[PDB]
């Protein structure tokens, strides 16, 4: 019926990219990079938030059957964006994107699109239909960080900044391989669970079960304590792996 | 595995013939090869790249997907032409959409004529109809072209929903700007006629509706070639847009601009006084200028009409097979 | 865009509808005959008829009657068309100049409204005070007779009863009434309504409901003497007036539908009954005088006169003669005598007016190697069926060939100088367990016979009960000689067996010269046949020797021969056989996208198929693959009722909404989707049914005939005996053809003012289109028959194109020469 789209941690060890001789640290600055592009991209076109991240899922799942020393990973992440707009009802024209991508590209990395960019790009929509196996359906970990806000009930200004706090770490989780390895609806609570402990809010208070110590099992079922952890230590990683502190 | 779709070859059908022309390509019959199933292909040709992908086809791959429902047309699989290429860049190789074929569309069979509809076959159909804009509706999906070729029947008496092609999610709380020139002409409510953007799922109802007529009568309802001239027939009936029945129509576009011949009183109830009683305030309803007065497609379902037509007895359509080929003597 | 020319070569024949009255004078008794779109006018002599005025309308003919309103001095004529168009005529003479006044018109079509079961039906008050009109299912439309109401307005009244069977105004009424008989689920009723001008509605009737036989047909509104309505039916025949009922239930009638009625007295004391099996009865309301002076009716008989032609309409006329107007058979006037002949029959046949009936199927044969052509027909049906001769010599020589049984198809085979016919006669269940003909015919009256013995569906574990009475078709394959048309020999196929398609042809590498038969086998259980067979056989040395059969898994609707192979629909399907050196057929390819594969054409390589709803798909046979291939369908949904082939890129299909179409390949290479596109490029109302396409012609070619501008011949055979034909024009030739059809229609009056575009618009109950691509030849050779001064006026500024001189303006006697031409393709 429906394709699975999730992995364990440790089959990351064994995409392409790696077998082909591409280290760990590089697949991840890879995947990062080309998720950024996208990212950056598709903001100056001023598409929704839903069509980035989308692009970026297409893009995520895309390097688990090919290999980055065979796919220029700019030229993925523009032609992801461009089906992300058609697919989410914010469509682009493909020329549009190419003069967005250079205005933003360097001139050596500009030149993965060899020399008909427009052409290398929708050439490439044909791989990607058939790689995500027409999956186009996407839900991503915005809708259910809303959802749940919406259900806690209390101080307004507390609950805004755990939103925002963790709306942030959404927007940062992109990056990373995490939107392949866990649902989007655990990624929505891990980034309200670590919202509330770098706030040092106690969420279960504004749940409709106060003295319900584990006030996400009522969102979403089945979640360990240890899932999240994971979660959230790879959130912070990213975070220390470059300069930027966590937002508070 | 039955989800890696896209790489699986269109050998494996044999080809019947062309039963229709699309939007994005053409529509074939076929059988499958190993299971002996028939089915219908529709062909989507990338080959044109001004924008790839056939947006239209994006959106009934999506939304088919999702949508599960005795009365929506069950999207099979996705297919492909042989590569005949190693490399890709040089394939123009088009996809292949794989739907449940159905023997007959109600266009089809009402330009015959000849079909004879009874009260009991227009329950059975309707419901169904409606079972299945209810189950997108509550799914947040506005169909937003509902003609009589887009139904779809068997002859079983099974209905089907297709040609979702210009299907969009509605949002009832962020008001999104639409395209305005989506339902045809006769099939397309007054608000539309009005260039009311940010239309509700209450356009497909319309459409609904001026199908209930057509299969009481044989004929469509509003039948004209030009905008006005359609708010004009809708208003020889309906009544003319005014803010003593649509509060609301102040705001629209071409309130001011389109203005019918007359203030038309509404005469729905007397040029249909020979429906029954059940139907005719189910068309009343569904007719309904305002689209916030217009009844859901819910609304329509907890009618005295269809609210206890029983699924089980199909009740099909009788449909002449012998003796309609020589007319009797 | 194409470009082609209609003309009629023989008017509709079929009789329609009559009426008699006071039309042409106050004094005169007149006689109104309605065949499709034709009105006769006639004037009732001692001897018979004498014809005074005929006039063309642009519309069916649905409705006719005569009324005389107070303050006219003769009776006035209502027409209504089948598209609505009603109208109130006037006959007027000045002198030797005869013409037809529209006195009032309008179209009274609903923007909504359901077509009823039973068809239009319009009835007038006995006191001329409005027309009633039965449109739509649920409503009453009432067009008030004021001087007034020269458009003809009208309103409709809400009517409960939804499915209404017959109505008819009533006599002997306070006020305007109607009885009419409807059925609902608990069985056939007769209510009766009274109608109200002033208020607009209806108002209780005068008598209440009384339950009636459920195949309850007509309503008879019986004169003042007796007052109230007779209702027939299969069984029974009642009369109703308030409390009064009676009711005779005569075995006689059981036998056969009674379908027509005709009042012969005045009184109301005498009508006639006609029945589907011919018969001709008198229906006799006998009267009993009470003390109060009051005339009550006794009781009814029904008594057999004899036999006339299965009868749409009866007219009794005066003295002892009746007009029997036939749509199935010949049409004809009768003599009632007082005293049975020796055979116990009161009724002598006087006259007969020729019907080429319903034209199931013909062809066209060179009987006497003239280069003509004759036109050989398969017309009417029942003890009327017949095949008909036809050549021209200026009009028609029509040579009668009777059968007495049901004709479907012919084919002419030379090499046995005769011809095969497909025949179909009733037989009844009879008390043996077998059946029983009502009257000998041509499968039973054949030289040498025989039947066919055929072990294919020999098992039939599926039962088929037969009742006591029920009637069944028994088919065969007549051969007849072409010089005498004697019955040379008769096959009867299984019974059961329906015989749909012939061909003779040779396959192969076979020189003997076959008939070959599609047939299916049909049991009223089944929705559409599942067994079926090919059959071949060769006639020799008086007799028809089977050769070979195949079975198939359906019905075998069609059948041609195709470069030596044999090319049968069966059903959906489309195959093509080869006919091997051990005289059996092959299949060699198939093609399966179809509904109902109900004709076929070929030309060439190429084939047409025209299906039950998905109008026609061109075909290819692909040699070098031995397949076939789709090469173009028309995708908007028509009902077909005859396809031909035109030329190599154009096709012709005629609808069973009565109307023609031409489709062409859109021959542009840019889009594959573009070449699979046939395109309706000729649309147009012919206002009959077409059963047969036909390439020929009737007209001699002594190869001394001037080449006409035209090119191309089709003949077309319709259910109302119209005969037809299509034909093809340069764009040159169109153009001047169709700029002098609107300028012909400026000129030409009208009956009814009925707008001739109007009338060609293609018509559908779902679409209404104007015409394209069609010369309305009856319309341009028209021309040559209106007056000086409006010819003159016609060619005002018309220019040529396209010609030895670009621009040429033409005169009055320019286009005389030219239309002249024109009349001489048929
Ligand atoms: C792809 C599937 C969902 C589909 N599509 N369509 C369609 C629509 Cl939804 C709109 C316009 C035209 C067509 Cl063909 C469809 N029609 C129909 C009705 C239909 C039309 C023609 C048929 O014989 C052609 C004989 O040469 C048989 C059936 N049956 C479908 O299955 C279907």
């Amino acid at each position: 019926t429906k394709p699975c789209w999730y992995w364990d941690k440790k089959d990351l060890a064994h995409t392409p990219s790696q077998l082909e001789g591409l280290d760990p640290a590089t697949e991840a600055r890879y995947r990062r990079e080309g998720a950024r592009f996208i990212f950056d991209v598709g903001t100056r076109l001023g598409l929704h938030y839903d069509t980035l991240a989308t692009g970026i899922i297409y893009f995520h799942r895309f390097y688990m059957f090919h290999s980055f020393k065979q796919f220029p990973r700019y030229v993925t992440g523009a032609c992801c964006l461009f089906l992300a707009g058609k697919v989410e009802e914010t469509p682009k024209k493909c020329k549009d994107i190419i003069k967005t991508a250079r205005s933003l590209l360097n001139d050596v990395q500009f030149g993965q699109f060899g020399d008909d960019p427009k052409e290398e790009v929708m050439v490439l929509e044909r791989i990607l239909l058939q790689t995500i196996k027409f999956d186009l359906q996407v839900e991503h970990p915005y809708q259910f960080l809303l959802k749940y806000a919406k259900q806690l009930k209390g101080d307004k200004n507390k609950i805004q900044k755990l939103v925002q706090m963790a709306w942030t770490f959404v927007n940062d989780s992109l990056c990373t391989t995490l939107s392949l390895q866990w649902e989007p609806e655990i990624i929505a609570v891990a980034v309200m669970y670590l919202a509330g402990r770098l706030c040092k809010f106690e969420i279960q208070e504004w749940t409709s079960k106060p003295m319900y110590r584990r006030w996400w099992e009522q969102f979403v079922q089945d979640v360990p304590v240890d899932v999240l952890e994971d979660i959230c230590h790879q959130i912070l990683d990213l975070y220390s792996q470059g300069k930027q502190q966590m937002p508070h | 595995t039955e989800s890696d779709w896209g790489k699986r070859c269109v050998d494996k059908f044999d080809i019947i013939g062309i039963i229709g022309e699309g939007t994005y390509g053409q529509v074939y019959k076929a059988k499958d090869k190993d299971t002996g199933e028939l089915v219908a292909l529709k062909k989507v040709r990338l080959d044109n790249e001004k924008e790839g992908f056939p947006i239209t086809a994006i959106r009934e791959i999506k939304i088919l997907r999702q949508l599960i429902h005795r009365s929506v047309v069950n999207m099979k699989e996705i297919v492909t032409d042989k590569q005949d290429a190693l490399d890709f860049k040089k394939d123009k190789g088009a996809f292949y959409l794989v739907f449940e074929y159905m023997d007959h569309d109600l266009m089809g069979l009402l330009e015959s004529g000849l079909v004879h509809f009874s009260e009991d076959h227009i329950k059975s159909f309707m419901k169904q109809l409606m079972e299945g804009l209810e189950y997108c509706h509550k799914k947040n999906f506005l169909h937003r072209d509902i003609k009589c070729s887009n139904i779809l029947l068997n002859n079983s008496g099974q209905i089907k929903l297709a040609d979702f092609g210009l299907a969009r999610l509605y949002n009832s709380e962020e008001s999104r700007p639409y395209t305005n020139k989506v339902i045809t002409l006769w099939y397309r409510p007054p608000e539309l006629l009005l260039g009311e953007e940010r239309y509700t799922p209450a356009i497909d109802v319309w459409s609904c509706g001026c199908i209930l007529g057509e299969l009481f009568t044989k004929k469509p309802i509003f039948q004209a070639n030009l905008e006005l001239a359609q708010l004009e027939l809708i208003s020889r009936l309906c009544g003319s847009p005014c803010p003593a029945v649509w509060p609301d129509v102040i705001r629209l576009p071409y309130f001011n601009t389109m203005k019918p011949k007359k203030q038309y009183r509404r005469r729905l109830r007397e040029e249909f006084s020979f429906i029954p009683s059940a139907a005719l305030d189910l068309l009343d309803h569904m007719l309904t200028l305002d689209p916030s007065k217009r009844c859901t497609a819910e609304q329509t379902l907890q009618s005295d009409f269809l609210k206890d037509v029983e699924l089980s007895k199909m009740a099909p359509p009788d449909l002449p097979h012998w003796q309609d080929c020589h007319e009797l003597w | 865009m194409s470009y082609n020319y209609v003309v009629t070569a023989q008017k509709p024949t079929a009789v329609n509808g009559c009426v008699t009255g006071h039309f042409t004078s106050a004094e005169d008794l007149n006689l109104l005959i309605a065949k499709n779109t034709r009105l006769e006018i006639y004037v009732v002599t001692a001897e018979g008829l004498r014809p005074v005025k005929e006039v063309g309308m642009y519309g069916k003919i649905a409705v006719m009657e005569l009324f005389r309103p107070k303050g006219e001095s003769k009776d006035l004529l209502f027409i209504l068309t089948a598209k609505y168009n009603a109208c109130i005529l006037e006959y007027k003479q000045s002198g030797e100049s005869i013409d037809i006044i529209t006195r009032a018109h309008g179209n009274v079509q609903d923007r909504i409204g359901r077509p009823s079961e039973t068809g239009i039906i319009g009835i007038i008050d006995p006191e001329c005070r409005m027309i009633g009109l039965r449109l739509y299912d649920g409503l009453f439309k009432v067009i008030p007779l004021d001087r007034d109401n020269k458009e003809l307005k009208a309103f409709n009244i809400r009517l409960e009863e939804l499915h209404v069977i017959d109505v008819k105004f009533l006599y002997g009424c306070q006020a305007p009434t109607i009885c009419f008989v409807y059925q609902d689920p608990q069985g056939r009723h007769v209510k009766t309504y009274e109608v109200s001008l002033r208020e607009k509605e209806f108002n209780k009737g005068p008598w209440k409901q009384e339950n009636v036989e459920a195949e309850a047909s007509m309503v008879i509104a019986v004169p003042e003497p007796f007052g109230g309505a007779i209702i027939i039916g299969q069984e029974s025949i009642t009369y109703h007036n308030g409390d009064k009922y009676l009711a005779i239930a005569p075995p006689i009638i059981k036998q056969s539908t009674i379908v027509c009625h005709n009042r012969v007295d005045p009184n109301g004391s005498r009508y006639l009954l006609g029945d589907m099996e011919g018969r001709l009865f008198m229906l006799l309301l006998e009267k009993e005088e009470q003390m109060d002076g009051t005339v009550t009716l006794k009781d009814l008989r029904v008594e057999l006169l004899g036999e006339t032609s299965i009868a749409e309409c009866l007219t009794y006329l005066d003295n002892g003669v009746v007009f029997v107007g036939s749509r199935l058979g010949d049409s004809q006037l009768v003599k009632l005598n007082v005293d049975s002949n020796e055979q116990g029959s009161y009724v002598v046949a006087m006259e007969t007016f020729t019907n080429l009936g319903p034209i199931v199927d013909m062809c066209v044969v060179d009987l006497e190697r003239q280069g003509q052509g004759q036109l050989v027909t398969c017309s009417g049906a029942f003890k009327e069926g017949s095949l008909r001769i036809i050549r021209n010599g200026q009009k028609l020589h029509i040579r009668t060939v009777p059968l007495y049984e049901s004709p479907r198809k012919i084919c002419y085979q030379e090499v046995s100088q005769c011809f095969g016919v497909l025949s179909s006669r009733i037989e009844v269940q009879d008390t043996s367990g077998g059946t029983t003909a009502l009257r000998p015919s041509a499968s039973t009256q054949a030289l040498s016979s025989s039947v066919s013995s055929s072990k294919l569906f020999s098992s039939s574990t599926a039962p088929h009960e037969t009742s006591f009475g029920e009637e069944v078709e028994v088919h065969n394959l007549l051969i007849i000689d072409q010089h005498t048309f004697e019955v040379l020999h008769a096959h009867q196929f299984l019974q059961n067996e329906y015989a749909l398609s012939l061909v003779s042809c040779k396959l192969g590498k076979d020189p003997n010269t076959y008939f070959i038969v599609g047939t299916a086998m049909v049991y009223p259980e089944e929705a559409e046949p599942k067994q079926g067979r090919i059959v071949v056989f060769q006639y020799s040395d008086g007799k028809l020797q089977t050769v070979a059969e195949k079975e198939v898994k359906g019905a075998v609707y069609s059948m041609v021969e195709f470069n030596g192979k044999l090319l049968a629909s069966i059903n959906s399907t489309v195959r093509l056989y080869e006919w091997t050196t051990e005289k059996e057929l092959r299949t060699e390819c198939n093609h399966y996208n179809n509904i109902m594969a109900l004709y076929l054409k070929t030309k060439g390589d190429f084939i047409l198929v025209g299906d039950l709803m998905r109008s026609v798909l061109l075909l290819a046979y692909k040699p070098m693959e031995g397949n076939f291939e789709e090469i173009a369908r028309d995708f908007n949904p028509n009902w077909m009722s005859a396809v031909e082939i035109l030329d190599d890129d154009n096709f012709l299909g005629a609808e069973n909404a009565f109307n023609l179409f031409v489709c062409q390949k859109d021959s542009a290479a840019t889009t594959d989707e573009e070449r699979q596109h046939l395109q309706e490029v000729g649309l147009f109302h012919l206002g009959e049914f077409v059963n047969v396409f036909c390439h020929g012609s009737l007209v001699m070619q002594n190869l001394g005939e001037t080449s006409t501008p035209t090119q191309g011949s089709v003949l077309f055979g319709t259910v109302n005996g119209m005969i037809g034909l299509v034909t093809s024009l340069s764009e040159s030739w169109y153009n001047l053809l169709l700029d002098m059809q609107n300028r012909l229609n400026k000129v030409i009056k009208s009956v009814g003012k009925i707008e001739h575009s109007f009338w060609r618009s293609f018509h559908t109950e779902r679409k209404t289109e104007p015409a394209t691509g069609f010369i309305d030849g009856d319309l341009i050779e028209s021309f040559l028959d209106i007056s000086r001064p409006k010819m003159q006026e016609v060619v005002a500024n018309l220019q040529y194109d396209d010609g030895s001189g670009m621009k040429r303006e033409a005169t009055a006697d320019d286009l005389i020469k030219v239309v002249e031409e024109l009349t001489r393709i048929h």
